């Protein structure tokens, strides 16, 4: 029954997406000009891009997908994902409940394209001269770190008369007032959806770069300023709904928002943060209590340990996936599974993995593998870094000593629904393991904050 | 002048509507899938809504103003055109359409169309499309662009009946009441909730069910109008009292949830305890406030058996009072010796299983030890549920 803890969320987001900024505070087209043609980040003028943030945190299967449905059913917003798989997942989830629009990636919107994918980011230095954390300097260094794509996007936007809204505003002035420009997006479909609403709901926002929040705000204000959209005219500010799991989804938007000292004050997370502690994935006593420990940084006892006391060779393990640590190990396991099965006496062989196909649904082919034609994804094993954000039920983890983290253990062990389909190797718990107490301590301190709301 | 907001359906909807408003060709018979009824205390509302409908006949009104709306945001529904059925033949046709389910022929829509408001709510978009190119009878020159403009304006205007059946539940009551309420009365009347909330509220709206005289079930838009309109749920006491029950249930759940949440937050922001005990407290309070037995008890307390609010078979919610006996934390921790106890009654020892096996001194100590099965070695500290320092 999470349908009544969501109405405070609705109230807070609607309140935060309605406040109007001041004229001297909103960005103006002149700021984007002379910076579009600017060559080096060193010439970036100190300018503020106001924005608002609402955060949904939790663990996979916590009801974090129903809040997005509610937002995209009662509030005007653009649902957006860090990847195409996430966008498709929430499209299936929400289009199974009500009307849905094609959920485009953060790459489709924001102007990002294929040429923008490859860029020598980070080759521009930045020294934080002032008091360690300030909005001006942080935004400027986020733009500096991500300068190539920002520069190309500004050049493409301003170079490529944009009277779609101004012509209607002129007619309203001649006559109607602030009512005809609201139908402009429904007349010209070419417009980015960032023009239609200031709220951009982001799922799995913890996979996006620490530098990328400011870039999105920058390019959103860009489209709002060139097009002269009514939300920009009435001085509305971005309200991005970042939904993700900082403890699982891995220097990132979630960590930047929770851990930074001054973003916790400007964005006022305490009044705009919800914590979800439910877990529909695992529903059993022991495993549930261990995930707890692994997420909240609880001390390791001698019961949760021993609980984990109750793979490399595919000889007898049919129908399981293996979560290797390094990419080289995954390539080696591709070189082994497609070689041992050659003489198994459901495969027989024939780019994302090493190569050779396994017929377990990859059953037939003709070429047209059953299609744009022969590039498919092999899910038989995949790396722990990419393991997050997916849903599997046949995991077989393959930790290695020396580089054994608990966050990775953590990510790789909760991918399955039931612990019966769980197989492993030399145990992550015990031994020598590195811990990141910052995020767990921040989450615990948030849980001890009366201002935030918690929903099961 | 009884106001009747109606979400119609066609066999494309946008093309049919544009043709119907313009001068006619593309006019397909419209299907009134959901229809509203309102005129300008809770008991007074119930009696007014029940008298506006009729147990035997349809809507009791000499004059009818019928606003026609499609799906989209101007708002879940957006008015598409407005018609007034005042003539006796028009009133008879509206009565036969809203109750029996007969589709409205294009001639009736054209004759009863009120040009004033119908074109006053669209002249804005006509001017917008005119500006884009640089009444709407001039769309012959630019037609596909106008079609696309109204597709983008009314998102969800063209939908399949399978969509409606999947979204608004497979049951009769769920379909009619959730569809009508959620799509029209939520905006008309507070209860801006999700479709799941409305479906769950209608699920516990256990009014007396009576089998239909014939046994039929919903292919294409040829049957769903007759399936929904003639149902006993869309008329009389059920329709009159459904919004009232939704409001009452929402208020009850909100008040209980707020009462629980006050204590939950207060006895959470004041604990000077360890993090483990804090997490135990959180997961103990959420169980004490949302246990499946307690949730079922609350649902059976808030459910009603009669549409009339006067009967009020709903009982006061005991969830908060039941939580009182546990939320006595005025001060093996008290949170542990509850959590474990709690978990035992809802989940499932070495000594008993060892007694069942009577491996410490038996022959089975070597039945799995020396049998390495070819994995790894340190043998009979690379310790050996084998190869430790698996699941
Ligand atoms: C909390 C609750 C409320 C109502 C009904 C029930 C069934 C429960 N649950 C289920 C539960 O806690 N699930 C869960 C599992 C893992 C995670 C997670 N994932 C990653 O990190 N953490 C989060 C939630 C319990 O377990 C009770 C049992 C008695 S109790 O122990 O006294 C209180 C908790």
């Amino acid at each position: 029954t999470s349908m009544h803890g969501v109405q405070p969320i609705l109230k807070r987001i609607r309140e935060l997406s309605q406040q109007q900024l001041d004229g001297a505070q909103v960005p103006h087209l002149q700021w984007f000009r002379d910076v579009a043609a600017l060559e080096s980040p060193a010439g970036l003028p100190l300018r503020e891009f106001p924005f608002a943030v609402y955060l949904i945190t939790g663990n996979a299967g916590s009801g974090k997908s129903t809040c997005v449905q509610t937002i995209n059913e009662v509030l005007d917003c653009v649902v957006t994902g860090a990847t195409r798989i996430a966008a498709q997942n929430m499209y299936a989830k929400l289009s199974g409940a009500f009307l849905s629009r094609p959920i485009n990636t953060i790459f489709h919107e924001f102007g990002f394209r294929g040429n923008h994918v490859q860029a020598q980011l980070g080759q521009y230095p930045y020294t934080l001269t002032s008091n360690p954390a300030s909005l001006e300097d942080l935004q400027r260094r986020d733009l500096t770190y991500y300068w190539e794509v920002i520069l190309d996007l500004t050049k493409r936007a301003l170079a490529a008369l944009r009277n779609e809204f101004r012509a209607l505003a002129a007619l309203e002035r001649t006559l109607a007032e602030g009512a005809l420009t609201r139908l402009a997006p429904a007349t010209h479909g070419a417009l980015p959806a960032f023009t239609r609403s200031n709220v951009i709901v982001i799922d799995e926002a913890g996979l996006l770069g620490r530098h990328l929040l400011t870039a999105v705000v920058y390019c959103w204000w860009m489209i709002n300023a060139l097009y002269h959209t009514p939300q920009y005219a009435a001085r509305l500010r971005p309200v991005l709904v970042c939904v993700g799991s900082p403890t699982q989804t891995a220097e990132n938007v979630l960590t930047y928002l929770i851990c930074n000292r001054t973003l916790r004050e400007y964005a006022r997370l305490s009044y705009s943060w919800a914590i979800f502690i439910n877990n529909k994935r695992c529903v059993e006593h022991e495993f549930g209590n261990l995930m707890k420990v692994l997420e909240y940084g609880l001390p390791i006892t001698e019961e949760h340990m021993q609980f984990v006391d109750r793979i490399t060779n595919p000889a007898n393990l049919p129908g399981w996936t293996r979560l290797f640590s390094s990419h080289k190990e995954v390539s080696a396991y591709m070189a082994k599974l497609h070689a041992y099965l050659k003489v198994t006496r459901v495969v027989f062989t024939l780019q994302d993995q090493d190569a050779t196909y396994v017929l377990n649904t990859l059953m037939g082919y003709t070429p047209y593998v059953v299609v744009v034609n022969y590039g498919i994804s092999s899910k038989l094993a995949m790396t722990i870094t990419r393991s997050q954000g997916l849903s599997l039920d046949k995991v077989a983890i393959c930790f290695t000593p020396g580089n054994l983290r608990l966050n990775s253990a953590y990510v790789a062990m909760s991918r399955t629904t039931s612990s019966e389909f769980l197989r492993m190797n030399l145990n992550p718990l015990r031994e020598r393991h590195e811990r990141d107490d910052v995020i767990s301590e921040h989450i615990l301190s948030a849980l001890r904050d009366p201002n935030v709301v918690i929903v099961y | 002048p009884v106001e009747v907001t109606a979400l119609y359906a066609t066999d494309c909807v946008i093309t049919s509507s544009i043709a119907l408003l313009t001068n006619s060709l593309g006019a397909e018979p419209v299907y009134i899938f959901s229809y509203d009824a309102y005129t300008h205390t809770e008991q007074d509302r119930f009696e007014e809504s029940r008298a506006l409908y009729q147990a035997s006949g349809g809507l009791n009104g000499d004059s009818f103003r019928v606003t026609f709306c499609l799906l989209g945001t101007e708002g879940r529904t957006r008015p598409m055109f407005v018609c007034r059925f005042e003539r006796a033949d028009d009133v008879a046709a509206l009565q036969d359409a809203l109750a029996h389910g007969t589709p409205l022929q294009p001639d009736h829509i054209a004759a009863t169309l009120d040009a004033e408001a119908t074109f006053a709510l669209h002249a804005n978009m006509i001017l917008a499309l005119t500006v884009a190119i640089n009444l709407t009878t001039l769309y012959v020159h630019h037609e596909v662009r106008v079609l696309a403009a109204y597709r983008r304006a009314y998102y969800g205007s063209a939908q399949s009946p399978f969509w409606f059946l999947s979204k608004f539940g497979p049951d009769e009551k769920s379909l009619v009441l959730t569809t009508r309420y959620y799509l029209l009365q939520a905006q008309r009347l507070t209860a801006t909730y999700d479709l799941q909330a409305i479906k769950d509220i209608c699920a516990t709206y256990a009014i007396p069910h009576a089998p239909r005289p014939d046994t039929v079930s919903a292919t294409s838009f040829a049957a769903i109008t007759r399936f929904c309109c003639t149902s006993q749920y869309a008329r009389g006491a059920a329709a009159a009292g459904f919004p009232l029950y939704v409001e009452r249930r929402i208020a009850a759940d909100v008040r209980e949830t707020s009462a629980l949440e006050k204590f939950i937050t207060h006895d959470r922001s004041c604990l000077r305890v360890s993090d483990r005990e804090f997490i135990t407290y959180i997961y103990l309070a959420h169980f004490e406030c949302f246990s499946p037995p307690r949730l079922a008890t609350h649902l059976r307390a808030v459910t009603t058996h009669d549409p009339n609010p006067a009967a009020s078979t709903e009982q006061p919610s005991p969830l908060g009072r039941e939580a009182v006996e546990q939320f006595f934390c005025h001060v093996v921790s008290f949170f542990e010796r509850k959590a474990s106890r709690n978990a035992l009654e809802h989940f499932g020892t070495l000594t008993e299983v060892l007694g069942r096996y009577n491996p410490d001194a038996g022959g089975t100590v070597e039945g799995f030890a020396s049998e390495l099965l070819g994995r790894i070695v340190a043998c009979i500290f690379v310790a050996l549920c084998v190869s430790l320092c698996i699941d």
